[PDB]
């Protein structure tokens, strides 16, 4: 639809957001996971050391501007890959807020974590 | 003599080591040639001084250990001068241990290396964990947060001044003077 | 026509390493909370600590009456009994004078540590002087 849309209040962004991992090698790591106040756990006891975290995270968020968002609502289940390849659920990813400019959950698994899908190129592509 | 308690412990100081230790033959050697009459040694162990390490200081003492601040050890070297001590050493060769009791932590090395790793690991954690909740925190609040909580600075141009001389209020410079030279010089001379 | 006499009044200091926030390291001598001169320093010396173990108190006017402590400068303090006495049974204290053995090592003697401490002790006092030694 072409134009003009003062369409602030109508908006909405509902996209399901990559499953991103994050592999807790390190103990300088986990405390920096840990300070994350979004990161909910079930057992907070629940030693993460040396594991491979998963986040079923889907964000929705209000805009009251074509940039600024109104509102951002980020949720979704964290699992753990167990050796024997069977994930469970042990925390929820939980981030409300105000007056957001980008999801930080998001931007923090960009960054710190990894998508699973990392597609490869060629040095020199093919004209088919 | 300025031996140490550090015989090849802390390692990686060439041979510092094999200099401080090599110092401590001069005790046997008091005895057995002839200058004893000329030179008395009063060998100092020389312990902890403060003035790189000084961070770990503070951790090393909670052993039950003192380190010492340089006028400490300064004050701990002039006992060795006093009449009493300057007797004693004529008499035969004083050995002095002002180490504050720091050769009875074992590993001390071990212990020393333990302690600036707990402290620089801390030390890079909380800088880490502060400017990613920093970076964090600015890509949700943008950068307009942050240019508002910026503050402009002032710099100091030169203004250079005559200097004139300060004039005091006229009832000030009444009383600096005596009273009775109201109208008594001539000013022309 | 009395000598001149080193005798430090300087208020000693330890070691205090503080981790702000931002995990900024900072170093700093701060006033010992116990140790507020050195005839205390020596006392403190004296006694040794717990790992040190094998097997008097003076009232001043030090930061409060600069003019008062100066009025009792001059006067040399006659000790009751010096702090050799106030050193614990099989306790080595900080500062110690060792004596060579028969069999050929240096131990810690508790008579010359004694007599250096003593000395340490009446400098902290009185103050030792230097008249006519060259150096």
């Amino acid at each position: 639809y072409r134009g003009n849309y003062t369409d602030f209040e109508n908006t909405f962004q509902k996209t399901v957001e990559p499953v991103y991992q994050m592999h807790i090698k390190t103990s300088k790591d986990i405390a920096v996971l840990r300070s994350k106040e979004w990161f909910q756990l079930d057992d907070e006891d629940f030693d993460l050391l040396n594991k491979t975290l998963t986040f079923e995270t889907e964000t929705e968020v209000t805009f009251k501007n074509a940039n600024i968002f109104s509102s951002v609502k980020c949720f979704g289940p964290i699992k753990v890959e167990l050796p024997t390849k069977e994930t469970v659920e042990i925390g929820i990813v939980d981030y409300e807020a105000g007056a957001s400019h980008g999801n930080p959950v998001v931007d923090f698994l960009k960054r710190n974590g990894s998508t699973l899908e990392q597609k490869v190129n060629l040095e020199n592509p093919i004209p088919i | 003599l300025p031996m140490s308690p550090n015989h090849g412990t802390f390692g990686g100081d060439g041979m510092y080591s094999e200099s401080k230790l090599s110092l401590e033959t001069l005790f046997n050697r008091w005895h057995s040639e002839s200058w004893a009459n000329q030179l008395t040694v009063c060998g100092a162990i020389i312990g902890w001084t403060r003035g790189a390490n000084n961070i770990i200081a503070e951790g090393i003492e909670k052993m039950g250990v003192r380190t010492f601040s340089q006028k400490e050890m300064a004050f701990n070297l002039l006992g060795l001068l006093t009449p009493e001590v300057v007797e004693l050493c004529q008499k035969s060769p004083v050995m002095a241990d002002l180490n504050g009791g720091l050769q009875f932590v074992p590993e001390l090395k071990e212990f020393t290396a333990k302690l600036r790793k707990e402290l620089v690991e801390t030390s890079e954690v909380r800088k880490a964990v502060s400017i990613e909740t920093a970076l964090e925190h600015k890509v949700v609040n943008g950068n307009s947060a942050d240019a508002a909580y910026a503050q402009v600075e002032i710099q100091p141009r030169a203004n250079i001044q005559l200097d004139f001389p300060e004039l005091k209020p006229y009832k000030q410079v009444k009383q600096i003077a005596p009273a009775e030279l109201e109208g008594l010089l001539d000013l022309e001379r | 026509d009395v000598d001149p006499v080193y005798k430090d009044v300087a208020k000693p200091t330890g070691p205090k390493t503080a981790i702000d926030k931002n995990g900024n390291i900072t170093y700093s001598e701060e006033p010992r909370e116990k140790v507020r001169k050195l005839s205390q320093y020596v006392q403190e010396m004296a006694l040794g600590g717990p790992i040190t173990k094998e097997s008097m108190d003076v009232e001043d006017a030090l930061d409060k009456d600069s003019t008062k402590e100066v009025a009792s400068l001059p006067n040399k303090s006659t000790i009751s009994k010096t702090v050799s006495s106030t050193i614990p049974r099989e306790t080595i204290p900080f500062l110690h004078l060792r004596k060579k053995t028969p069999a050929g090592d240096w131990k810690y003697d508790r008579q010359l540590s004694s007599l250096f401490l003593d000395g340490l002790e009446k400098a902290a006092f009185n103050g030792v002087t230097f008249k006519d030694k060259y150096v």
